[PDB]
C-alpha cells in the first residue's frame, strides 16, 4: 500500500499539527467550499456561518480519523470503514472531494510548518492523503 | 463537438444499429470493473461486486440506456450541448455532485464498447468521432460547474 | 510495482495480439491523433497520408516494447529506459499522451478479443499500461 | 474567475508583498518535488534531482517569475482570460504539447506556497480568491485545446 519514509514525514508533520489538529481540518472543509465551488452543490445542511459549532466539531472527527490513519497508516484499511460507510452508503461523496480538502489541510499544515513543501513531505502528504482517500474509498471491507 | 459530414455518418451509423441496452450494460460494466470511484453508487445498481453481476444486472442495463439516450439526444441535436443537456447538468451536480472525472470515463469507455460490438467497422476516425460527441457529452454535464 | 492476476491477463490478451500486435500500435496511434487532437499540436513530421510506411514500422516498435514490458512486466524499470531517454531527453512527450494511446490499444484490442472488457482484463490493461506509462515515464534509472 | 472586491482586495494585496522570485521557485519547486511528470521537463531547469537542487536553482526561479508574472497580468485584466494569455496557450501547445493537467497542479501548488510564506495571512477565502484566478489561468493555457 505505502513506503516507509512517507509515514515519518507524515508523524514529524502530525507531531507539528497536534492540538492544533481539529482547527485545520475545520479551515480544510471552509477552504475546499470556497477554493471548490463545486461542494456546495453538495446542498450541505451545514450554516457555514462563521465560527460554526458544527465545522469545528466535524473538523475534530476528521482531525481524529487523521490521527487514526497515522497511528495505522499501512493498517487502515479497516480501520476507516466507519467512514467509508458513511461516504459510500450515505450521501455518496465522491473521493475527488476527499483530494480538495486534502490540498487544503496541506495549505494549512504549510501556513504553520517549516517548509511542508520538500520532496519528502510534499510527497508524503499528496500520496499519503491519497491511500486515506483509497482507504475511505474501500469496498465493503 | 460538431463532426465532419463522413464523421457523422460512420459514428450514427454504427448508432443505428447499436444494442443499446447491451451496449449501455457493457459500456456502464466495462466503467464499472476497473473498481474506479464510479463504484461507490454501486448500490443503486444492486449488482456490481463480481463480472458477472455487472454485466448482467437489469440496473447497469437500464441506466445504461439513460446515459446512452442522452448521448443519442447529443448525435440528435449537436446545435444544443447547453439546453438539452442542462437538467442531466443539474442532476449531476445539484442533486448528485458527483465528479464529472466520472463522465469522462464513462465516455471513453463507451467508445470501447463500441468498438467491441462492431469490431470489423470500428475505423480509427469513427472512434474519434464517438470521442468528440462524448467530450462534448462530459463538458456538457460539467457546464454546471461553471 | 503490481499483481500476480494482472500480468495473466495481460499475457492472455497479448497472446491473441501475436503477430497483429505492430498493426494495433500503428492504429493506437492514428486513432490517438483523431480522438484527442491535443497530439496534432505536438507538430509530428510524418506523413499520416493513409497506409503509411513510418506508423506501420513505429507501430512494430511500440508493440515489441510492449512484448518487451509484458516479457518483463515486473523487472522493466530499466528495459524501456531507452524509450524513457527518448521520451524526456528528446521531444518532451507528456506521460499523458500515453494513457490516450493506451486507450486507443484497448479499443483496438476489444474489436479483436472476446470481451476485453471483465474486471480482470480491464483493471490489468488500464493499470498495466500505466505501469507501462509509469516505467517510460522513469528518472535516470 | 471575476472575484468579489473583497477577495480581489485579500488576493492582490497578497500579491502586493509576494516574493515573486522565491515564492516562484518554491511553487514551481512544490510542484516538481512530486516527482510528477513535470519532472520531465527537468534537463531545462538543470537542477530539480533533490531539494537543495530545486529549491536553489535560478532556472526553477526565474521559470517561477515567468509563470507568475503571467498570473500577475491575470490579476492587472481579469477581462481578458482569452487573449493576454493566448501568446502563452501557443507556446503551451504550439511549441509545448505538454498536457494541460500539469497547469491545474502548478496552479494549486502555487496558493499553498502563499500560504507557506504569508500563513498569518492565509484566510479560508484568499486561497480560494487565488484558486479561481488559477482556475481561469489553467483553463486560459488549456484554451487553445478547443
Ligand atoms: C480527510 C478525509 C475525511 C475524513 C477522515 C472524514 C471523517 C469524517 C467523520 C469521522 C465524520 C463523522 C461521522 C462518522 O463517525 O463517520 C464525517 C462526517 C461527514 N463527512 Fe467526512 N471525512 C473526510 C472527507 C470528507 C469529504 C471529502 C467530504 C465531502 C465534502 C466529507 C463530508 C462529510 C459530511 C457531509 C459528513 C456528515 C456531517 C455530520 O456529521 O452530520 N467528508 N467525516
Ligand atoms: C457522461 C455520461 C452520462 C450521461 C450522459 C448520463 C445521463 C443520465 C440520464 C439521462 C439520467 C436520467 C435523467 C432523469 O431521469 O432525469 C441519469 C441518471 C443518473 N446518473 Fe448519469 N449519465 C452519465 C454518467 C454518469 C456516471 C459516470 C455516473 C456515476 C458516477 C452517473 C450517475 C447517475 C445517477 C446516480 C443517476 C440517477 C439519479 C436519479 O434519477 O435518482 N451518471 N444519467
Ligand atoms: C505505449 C507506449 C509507447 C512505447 C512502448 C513507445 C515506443 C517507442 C519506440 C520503441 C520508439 C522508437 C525509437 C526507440 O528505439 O526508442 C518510439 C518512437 C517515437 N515515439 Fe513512442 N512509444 C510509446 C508511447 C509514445 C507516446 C505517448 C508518444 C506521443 C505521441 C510517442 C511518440 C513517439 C515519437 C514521436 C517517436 C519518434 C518517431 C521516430 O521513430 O522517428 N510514443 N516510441
Ligand atoms: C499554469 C501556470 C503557468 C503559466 C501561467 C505559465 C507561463 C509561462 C510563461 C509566461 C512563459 C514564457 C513565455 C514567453 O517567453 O513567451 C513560460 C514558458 C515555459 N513554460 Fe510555462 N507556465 C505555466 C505552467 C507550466 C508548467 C506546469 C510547465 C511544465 C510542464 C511549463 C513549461 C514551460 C516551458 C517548457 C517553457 C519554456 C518555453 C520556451 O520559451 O522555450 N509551464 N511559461
Amino acid at each position: 500500500v505505502l513506503s516507509p519514509a512517507d509515514k515519518t514525514n507524515v508523524k514529524a508533520a502530525w507531531g507539528k499539527v497536534g492540538a492544533h489538529a481539529g482547527e485545520y481540518g475545520a479551515e480544510a472543509l471552509e477552504r475546499m467550499f470556497l477554493s471548490f465551488p463545486t461542494t456546495k452543490t453538495y446542498f450541505p445542511h451545514f450554516d457555514l456561518s462563521h465560527g460554526s459549532a458544527q465545522v469545528k466539531g466535524h473538523g475534530k472527527k476528521v482531525a481524529d480519523a487523521l490521527t487514526n490513519a497515522v497511528a495505522h497508516v499501512d493498517d487502515m484499511p479497516n480501520a476507516l470503514s466507519a467512514l467509508s460507510d458513511l461516504h459510500a452508503h450515505k450521501l455518496r461523496v465522491d473521493p475527488v472531494n476527499f483530494k480538495l480538502l486534502s490540498h487544503c489541510l496541506l495549505v494549512t499544515l504549510a501556513a504553520h510548518l517549516p517548509a511542508e513543501f520538500t520532496p519528502a513531505v510534499h510527497a508524503s502528504l499528496d500520496k499519503f492523503l491519497a491511500s486515506v482517500s483509497t482507504v475511505l474509498t474501500s469496498k465493503y471491507r | 463537438v460538431h463532426l465532419t459530414p463522413e464523421e457523422k455518418s460512420a459514428v450514427t451509423a454504427l448508432w443505428g444499429k447499436v444494442n443499446v441496452d447491451e451496449v449501455g450494460g457493457e459500456a456502464l460494466g466495462r466503467l464499472l470493473v476497473v473498481y474506479p470511484w464510479t463504484q461507490r453508487f454501486f448500490e443503486s445498481f444492486g449488482d456490481l461486486s463480481t463480472p458477472d453481476a455487472v454485466m448482467g444486472n437489469p440496473k447497469v442495463k437500464a441506466h445504461g440506456k439513460k446515459v446512452l439516450g442522452a448521448f443519442s439526444d447529443g448525435l440528435a441535436h449537436l446545435d444544443n450541448l447547453k439546453g438539452t443537456f442542462a437538467t442531466l447538468s443539474e442532476l449531476h451536480c445539484d442533486k448528485l455532485h458527483v465528479d464529472p472525472e466520472n463522465f469522462r470515463l464513462l465516455g471513453n469507455v463507451l467508445v470501447c464498447v463500441l468498438a467491441h460490438h462492431f469490431g470489423k467497422e470500428f475505423t480509427p476516425p469513427v472512434q474519434a468521432a464517438y470521442q468528440k460527441v462524448v467530450a462534448g457529452v462530459a463538458n456538457a454535464l460539467a457546464h454546471k460547474y461553471h
